[PDB]
This record gives structure tokens, C-alpha cells and sequence, in this order.
């Protein structure tokens, strides 16, 4: 009960269904993520596990990538 | 008869300043660099993406947009500028002279001031797009198209009830011959509809919007017959919303008239015409070509039926579609969707579309593999059983309704 | 119940703003101290001369203004701001955050805004000279004493009809018990001069400025007494200048009751009062020791004679004395001439002295080691042929009015 | 028919009486002109002559010395 996400470089990410549910933009199956950095990928879906947990500890973001993760959270509407 | 050793240490002085400006605003480059570096970067080509997570998280505004500062990006678009002041404007306008299309959407506090230094700071401007602007009075207007005199290829003005036919005139007389493109859009106090076709003669003139007219006869068969003859040439964007007065005279003598075969549409949006029918529309698609079609509206025309929409996608528009808006056209049935099969549609609005069910979003579904979101607000014959293959998203559920 | 990914990304980008924001503050100090390097440098011990010389040829603007920014000075002058924008006063306030003490005078386009950033953008100010800030409605007035509530410990306007009686009950009521220093000129709206005795509390007081109150009868002996007997021990400046209504009775009853033996006094004028007698002022000047007095005029008190004059010179002021004026007394012969020997004294007004004549000018050359101008404006008697020893210049002569 | 002018350091200067005539402060003799440096008097003096001259090229004012030499003018009132 999984579902995988692939990034930019052709490293893999699996997530909890129900976690991936939280993205309006994440129905899947297989999504391909291109534009976005491995190290963006692993931080969102560090997000999503942290928000179905929770939904308290603050989320840590790193200050390198704040932007980046800024754009990948919009088009992920989380 | 001879400067005082005071007045000429004051003018050495005075002018190394000049030149020392040009120093430090190359200071400001390199630190407004290393804010956008220290939070990992940004790219010119994503400065605009950049703007529009903020505007949708209300985060525009003057310090955040630092940001956007001492870059060579040229056309910026701030999707909700409530929040910035009268000075985060014109620190805006100081620091980004490379600009040549500027809009500024729900720019609220923009002022005389504020619009002046636009004009004024920005030498290469040429498109600006203002969302209301309601602090511009009407003699404000003037002083800025005055200034713009030559310079304004493209402008759109939205809600606000001080943009006047005089400053509609001004517009025209100063800048006039230079249009490309114009927006008007929720102008309660713009009623001369009538002097567009004697000022809008630039032979390369492609974008025209008109939207919500005060006194809907206002914006007449007549004048858009007479624009249309005018323009029909070269338009690639066309949007007439709320324009009621309209009815199939626009159809047969305006656009079949006045649209090229070879048509280089790209942009169609015909929303609230309750009088157009479907017979013209149809009539008007078999004539053209429209290979070029990304966004089309019908949004509330509430006549049209089957063979408008067939005709459509049949006449070159079903290859290139990305959206297309079919919203509360009662008169459609199945068969319409039948021929709705395009390999770049993505968006397809069809909230109070009576006739769609389970198998009409089954259908779209397998014949559309770009397709993403369907708007079926309204279509209450959709189900929970209504299928949706991986990748599909449907919008509008009972659930959003309780 | 939690915060979206986007909302917590734009918080940690919004958080690294405002720290990156002081290390652009400290970028902009590297540039501005660039601009003084590259015109030869300039300390901090200069820049109030810097000032003068461009105030004094109109030469203080929004563009020199950038020498005086990111600079660790901490009592600023400014002669002459009329060419200051509000822009300009605002952006002084944001680079120049060590300020204390602060004067602007000729500030016509200090508006609410600039008012607001001065009050809250310093916040070691406790010191603000304005003259004719004629843009400052009386509510703004308050809302700024307000926010300078128990900070501001010395305040002097001038030059403005719209700083009213509630405008002054408010500095009173907010800042009464924290000034020390108060200066009113020339203000056509004030009458409640009654109030500031019960107000001026505190007990360093050291500075009181009255000048050219609208209606003259609002400053009377009776307000001046009791004012004296709540300031009187610590007073260093007393300035009455056009309070025609004074009389001897504030000298009998007010400064001989209530100023002490050992005067601190560095600063005296008391100019067109008329009704001041050369009696009181003999009176007052031999009870008491004027070893500080360092200015002093009489400028048309009309009575005044030799006495006045001998009884202060001989009391201790005579070897302290840098600037007298004694313009328009009349009633002076040249015996009050004969004890004028100071050794400090720079500058002497005795336009339309009657009894000036060229031995007058001769003796006094003789016996001021330091008297560099001496104004004779008036004085017909002066000739040609006064002699002026090295050093000393003499103005007003006919040829200033031919 | 000259008159005398000190500058901080020991250096002196000379200049016609008609030329120190356009400074209002300077009424000598001898005049002792501390907190200023070899190089400001020497422009100055160049300006006076230069006043007295055309009382048209252009003087010429070296950068490095504006701000010293704008204080010198005030003082001397030129
Ligand atoms: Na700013
Ligand atoms: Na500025």
C-alpha cells in the first residue's frame, strides 16, 4: 500500500497512499517529478508523513533551500 | 560675474555623486544577489513562479519583495500586490530598469505618485496591466498616458469606476496608433465603446478584452462590427464577457466577415452572450481554420449547442486546445463530448452542463490523456461511481456542496 | 490544524530577510563611507559644517543628503531643509539610527509620514528642533508626542499657525515632566502660555525660548514670575523676544526673586521690550554673578542705558561675553562704551546706536583683543576715517545703502 | 604689496592685497590658518587670483579635495 515518486535524477521515493493523499496533484501510481533536486523530493515527502502524523513539532526547513521547496509546495498544493 | 569657490566645490561635488549612484547601485546588484543566493537560488525564469506562490499565499508584499529586486528579468507579473505600499512601488521601479511588461494585479495603494515613477523610471516600458488601481483619478490618467505618449504597445485596466471616458480618451489620443493591445475590463464609468475602432489602427493590433460593461448597449453590434473590420486581421486574442447587447449580426457580419481563414486565434472567450445561437457560431467555425486555439470560453452562453462545439473541434481547434470552458450550456448533449477528443486539452469546465453523467466523464477521460480536472459543479447526475482513471482529478462534488 | 509547506517555507524565507536585512545595512554603510572616501573624507567632527556651507548655498537637497548617511554622528544640523523631500526625511531616519539630538530648520515638506519615521525610526532621539514645519496639522501633533512620550526631553517649533493650544496641552500632558529645554516662536495660535508653569516640572530645566507670541497680553509678568519660580535655579538659556507686554515687575518680582547669586546664565535676551526700565536691570544685574554669559542682547529694549550696561559688564560678564547686541539703545552714551573691555568678545551689534562714533570704534578696537565685527548699521556719525586696526571689519556703512 | 598666509604646516603663501581683498575674513597683515593642510591654501590662493582675474576658463577642482576645500571656501566666505 505504497506509491513511488521519482525525481529529477532517476532516484525513487515511495510514500504512504494515504500521506500522498494530502497533494491535490499527487493520483498515483507513478509520478515523475522532473525540475526538483533529490534532496527537494526527500524534504516533501518528509512533509506529508509529517502532516497526516500530526493532522505538535516544527518542521525544519533548511535555509539552502527554501526557495526551491517553496516552488515544489505550490505545485504540490501543500 | 565669476562662481564662488563655494557654488564650484558644490558642482564637483554634486557630480561625483551622480557617478558614485551608478557605483553604488552596482553594491545593490551583488547584495540583493546574495539574499536570493543565501536561500538557494533563484533563476531569472523562475522569478515569476516565484511571485505567483506568494501572491496565492497573501505574501507579496514590501518586504518579501526585496526578492524580486536588481535582476535583469524583463516581464514580472505580482498576481496580488494588496499589500504593497506606495514606496515598495517606486523602490520596484528604481531597481529594475531592465522591465518591459509590468502587471500588477490588486494593486490597491498604487498612487499618483507610485504610477508617475513607473512611467518615468522604466525607460523600456511597454505593456502594463493594472488591476485595480482605484486611487488614479482621471487627470492622473492623462499625465501618464502623456508621459507614455509613443511608449505603450499594451494596456489593460481593471476594476475601478475613475478610469472615465475622459481618461479613456487620453488614452486613445496619446497612445492610440501604438496599441497592440488593449483590456477593459469592469469600467463602471466607461460608456465610449464607439471611439476604439477610429484610434485602434495599428496594423499588428492582436489582443482585445473587453469585460462587464456598465450599460451593456454600450458595447453594441455596431462598434464591435466596425472594431472587427479593423483589427480581424491580425487578432490572436479575442474576449467579449458580459457584453449582452451581442447577438448573431457580431457573428455573421463581424467575424465571418472580418476573421482570415487561415485564423491566428489563439484566445476566444465569449462568456454571458445569452442572444448568440448556435447557428452562427456553427456557420462562423466551418468558414476558419482555428489551428491555433489554446483557450476557448463559452462560459453562459446559454443558447449553444452540439454542433457549435462539434464544428469547433472539428475546424482545427481539437489539436490545439489546453482549456476549454463549456459552463452552463444547458443545450449540449452526448454527442458533443462525443467529438471532444484532443491530445492537449488539460482543463475542461463543465459546472450546470445538464447532460453529463457517469459515462460522459468515463468517455472524456479515455479520450483526452492529457486532460486533468473537470469542473462538474452542478452535474448532479455524477456519481461517486464515476470513473477516474490514474492522473484524473474531479472538481465540484456533492462533498463540496455540504 | 497544520501549517501547509508553503506557509512554513515562506515564514523560514521571510525570517532570513529581516537577518540579511542588517547585513545590507552594513553593506550601505561600506558605499556611503565610499562616496566621503572618494571626495577626500570627512569625520564625523565636520559634517555639521559640511552642512552649513551646503545649507547656506541652497545646496542641501535629496542628493547631498546622501553624504550625511550610515554615519556614527549623534547631533545633526540642518540650516536649511527647504529642499528636502519627505522621502529624504524619511530615509535620513532609517540610515542614521545614532541620532539624539536633531535640528531641522526650514523643513516645509516634513509631512506626517516623515514626522512618524523621525519618532519612531530613532529611538535614542530625544532632541528635535523644527522650524516651519507648516504641513503638521494639530493631530498629527499629537500622535506624535505621544509616541515621544517620556523621551523627548527638549522640543523647539517655530514658524507655524497650525501647532495650536491643543497641540501644546499635548506635548505638556506627554512629554511636560520630561523636558528640560522648550522653545515657542512665532507661533499665531498659541495663548496658553499660562500653561507651562504648571507643566515644566522637572528639575533640570535649563533652556526656555518665548518669541513673538500672536497676542502679546498672553505672555504677561504674572506667567513669566510664576514660570521663573519653578525653573529659575537651573535656568542656562532665558530668550523673551517681542513680549512687548513685560515690564519691570517681571524683573523685580520674577528674575531678581528667583535667579540665583551664582547665576548659571550662558545665554540672556530679552529684545523689544519697552517697558523694561535701565533701573530694574541695574537692579537685578548687581545681586547676581554672570561669570557664564557667553550671549547676550537687548535688541530695542528701548530704555535701556549706561547703567544696564556697566552693571553687567562689571558683574562678572564682562570676561565671558562672545556676542552683545545692543542694536536701537538709544538712550547709551559713551561711558557705557568705556567699561565694554572683554576679552572673549568676537561679535558687537550697535546699529543705530545714536551716540557711535569713529573715537568709539577707535577705543573699542583698543580694548576687545577679539573683536572681529562690529555693526554700525544707522550710526551716521561713523565715517571713513574710523580706524580698524588688523582684524576688525565694520557693517552697515553707507555703502550698504547706496 | 603683498600679504602673508600660514597654512597648518609651516608652508606660507603669499597673495596680492587686491586678491586677499575678496575674501571678507582675511584683512592682514599676517593670517595663521590651522586645521587646513598645504594643499587646500594653495588651490585657494589659486582661486583668488584667479577671481581677481576675471572679476572665462573653468577652475579646476581636484576630486580628492572637495569637501576640505568646500569648508575653506565657507570660512574665508569665497
Ligand atoms: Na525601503
Ligand atoms: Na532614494
Amino acid at each position: 500500500d505504497f506509491v513511488t515518486l521519482v525525481s529529477k535524477d532517476d532516484k525513487e521515493y515511495e510514500i504512504s497512499r494515504s500521506a500522498a493523499m494530502i497533494s491535490p496533484t499527487l493520483k498515483a501510481g507513478r509520478i515523475e517529478l522532473k525540475q526538483f533536486d533529490s534532496h527537494i523530493l526527500e524534504k516533501a515527502v518528509e512533509y506529508l508523513n509529517y502532516n497526516l502524523k500530526y493532522s505538535i513539532p516544527e518542521f525544519e526547513i533548511p535555509t539552502e533551500m527554501s526557495l526551491e521547496l517553496l516552488l515544489a509546495a505550490d505545485y504540490l498544493s501543500i | 560675474s565669476v562662481s564662488s569657490l563655494q557654488s564650484l566645490c558644490i558642482t564637483k561635488i554634486s557630480e561625483n555623486i551622480s557617478k558614485w549612484q551608478k557605483e553604488a547601485d552596482e553594491s545593490s546588484k551583488l547584495v540583493f544577489n546574495k539574499l536570493r543566493d543565501v536561500l538557494g537560488g533563484v533563476s531569472t525564469a523562475n522569478l515569476n513562479n516565484l511571485a505567483k506562490a506568494l501572491s496565492k499565499n497573501r505574501a507579496l508584499n514590501d518586504h518579501t519583495l526585496q526578492l524580486f529586486l536588481k535582476t535583469d528579468l524583463k516581464r514580472l507579473t505580482f498576481s496580488d500586490c494588496s499589500k504593497i505600499s506606495f514606496d515598495g512601488y517606486k523602490t520596484l521601479a528604481i531597481f529594475s530598469p531592465h522591465l518591459t511588461e509590468l502587471s500588477l494585479q490588486m494593486c490597491g495603494q498604487l498612487n499618483h505618485e507610485s504610477l508617475l515613477y513607473i512611467a518615468e523610471k522604466l525607460p523600456n516600458l511597454k505593456s502594463l496591466n493594472l488591476d485595480g488601481p482605484f486611487l488614479i483619478n482621471e487627470d492622473t490618467w492623462e499625465k501618464f498616458f502623456v508621459i507614455m505618449k509613443g511608449r505603450l504597445e499594451e494596456f489593460h485596466i481593471s476594476n475601478t469606476h475613475r478610469f472615465t471616458d475622459k481618461s479613456l480618451s487620453n488614452l486613445l489620443i496619446n497612445c492610440g496608433s501604438t496599441l497592440v493591445s488593449l483590456g477593459l475590463s469592469r469600467l463602471d464609468s466607461i460608456s465610449n465603446y464607439a471611439l476604439l475602432p477610429q484610434y485602434l489602427v495599428n496594423d499588428e493590433f492582436h489582443s482585445l478584452c473587453i469585460e462587464y460593461p456598465f450599460n451593456e448597449e454600450d458595447v453594441n453590434d455596431e462598434i464591435i462590427i466596425n472594431l472587427l473590420g479593423q483589427i480581424g486581421r491580425t487578432l490572436r486574442k479575442l474576449v467579449l464577457n458580459g457584453c449582452i447587447d451581442l447577438t448573431d449580426s457580431m457573428i455573421i457580419n463581424g467575424l465571418t466577415a472580418f476573421i482570415p481563414e487561415k485564423c491566428p486565434l489563439e484566445v476566444l472567450s465569449l462568456e454571458e452572450s445569452d442572444q448568440i445561437t448556435t447557428d452562427s457560431l456553427s456557420y462562423f467555425f466551418s468558414k476558419v481554420e482555428l489551428n491555433n486555439l489554446i483557450e476557448c470560453s463559452f462560459r453562459r452562453c446559454l443558447q449553444l449547442g452540439d454542433m457549435a462545439i462539434i464544428e469547433l473541434l472539428l475546424n482545427g481547434a481539437r489539436d490545439s486546445l489546453r482549456s476549454l470552458n463549456l459552463n452552463s450550456l444547458k443545450e449540449l448533449t452526448k454527442e458533443a463530448f462525443v467529438a471532444l477528443a484532443c491530445p492537449n486539452l488539460t482543463y475542461l469546465d463543465l459546472g450546470f452542463v445538464r447532460c453529463v453523467d457517469d459515462s460522459v466523464i468515463q468517455m472524456l477521460g479515455e479520450q483526452n490523456p492529457n486532460l486533468t480536472v473537470i469542473d462538474v459543479f452542478g452535474d448532479n447526475l455524477v456519481t461517486e461511481k464515476a470513473t477516474m482513471r490514474p492522473g484524473l482529478t474531479l472538481i465540484g462534488r456533492q462533498s463540496d456542496s455540504i
